């Protein structure tokens, strides 16, 4: 039984990663791959 | 609560690096998109950015790179997550940082000549933290090899390598209910002072633990009434035990960086 404020931080932290990291993680990868090619 | 440490350690911020428009280049410079570690520093993780934009410029125009957001030079000695939470959190992603090779703002920035200058500033923040908690007994009682593993863990983004040593910095004597003092910094965009740092104990006279609101009610009473209290990009409940925050939600420098920003316009 984790306290309310602890669960709140775990939920908010996962929400932070959903809205910020997980959103751009794949496109940034695909972009940098295309960039490196252009420099070739 | 090891899951919270990883979530805090591995947080990433999508960022867009665009070259300043007045810089003269031999060819077109495409923007460089990158995920920045929230817990690291700009000068540390930007090596790929520096090499990318330095290829398109003449050596005559090359100088010490510095970064800026909406006309504000970004202080590299502040953690990346803090700079974003404090400045760009209300705007649309990705974080838009402009790359400047010219006209260095001597007044608002520290020169970062090498990686050592970052390690020097970083270790200073740790020593200052352990002085407030253990009276520098834990950090001074470590071999110099352990101090390098903390830095190497941050530099190489190794969660286990870093927290192997850093766990000893989060422990306190049994008789005591927490640290001697909680290292923290409260940043606000409209205040003349860079931040608010004072002496605050995790425990009250009666023995009850101080919460995040108790701290704010003390050193920043004007932020509670309209304002957001943001730590690592989230909005913790004010009842959160402060001792717990210092352990789990601190940055690798063992400081708790708190940002007070108004509610986003829309």
């Amino acid at each position: 039984g984790r306290p309310r404020w602890k669960r709140h931080i775990s939920e908010q932290l996962r929400r932070r990663d959903r809205l910020q990291r997980q959103a751009f993680e794949e496109i940034i990868l695909q972009y940098n791959k295309l960039l490196e090619k252009s420099d070739l | 609560d090891k899951d919270v440490l990883r979530d805090v350690w591995f947080g990433r911020i999508p960022t867009c690096f665009t070259l300043y428009q007045d810089e003269i280049t031999e060819r077109e410079a495409e923007p460089y998109y990158l995920l920045l570690p929230r817990v690291s520093y700009l000068t540390l993780v930007t090596d790929k950015v520096k090499k990318h934009f330095q290829k398109v410029m003449r050596q005559e125009d090359i100088s010490e790179i510095w970064f800026e957001y909406e006309g504000t030079p970004l202080k590299w000695h502040y953690p990346i997550g803090l700079l974003f939470d404090l400045l760009a959190s209300s705007s649309a992603l990705p974080w838009n940082i402009t790359v400047h090779f010219k006209s260095f703002p001597e007044k608002d920035l520290l020169h970062c000549p090498s990686k050592d200058a970052i390690e020097a500033h970083f270790m200073s923040c740790m020593k200052e933290a352990d002085a407030l908690k253990h009276k520098s007994q834990v950090i001074n009682e470590m071999q110099k090899k352990d101090h390098k593993q903390l830095w190497m863990g941050l530099q190489n983004d190794r969660f286990d390598q870093f927290w192997a040593i850093n766990r000893k910095l989060m422990e306190y004597p049994a008789e005591e209910n927490g640290f001697r003092y909680i290292p923290f910094r409260i940043y606000q965009t409209t205040t003349e002072r860079p931040f608010i740092q004072k002496l605050f104990r995790p425990v009250a006279a009666d023995g009850q633990l101080h919460t995040l609101g108790d701290l704010l009610k003390e050193v920043c009473p004007s932020a509670i009434d309209k304002n957001q209290v943001m730590i690592h990009g989230i909005e913790p409940m004010l009842e959160t035990p402060l001792q717990w925050l210092s352990e789990h939600l601190s940055y690798p420098d063992n400081f708790l960086h708190i940002s007070i920003i108004p509610q986003p316009t829309d």
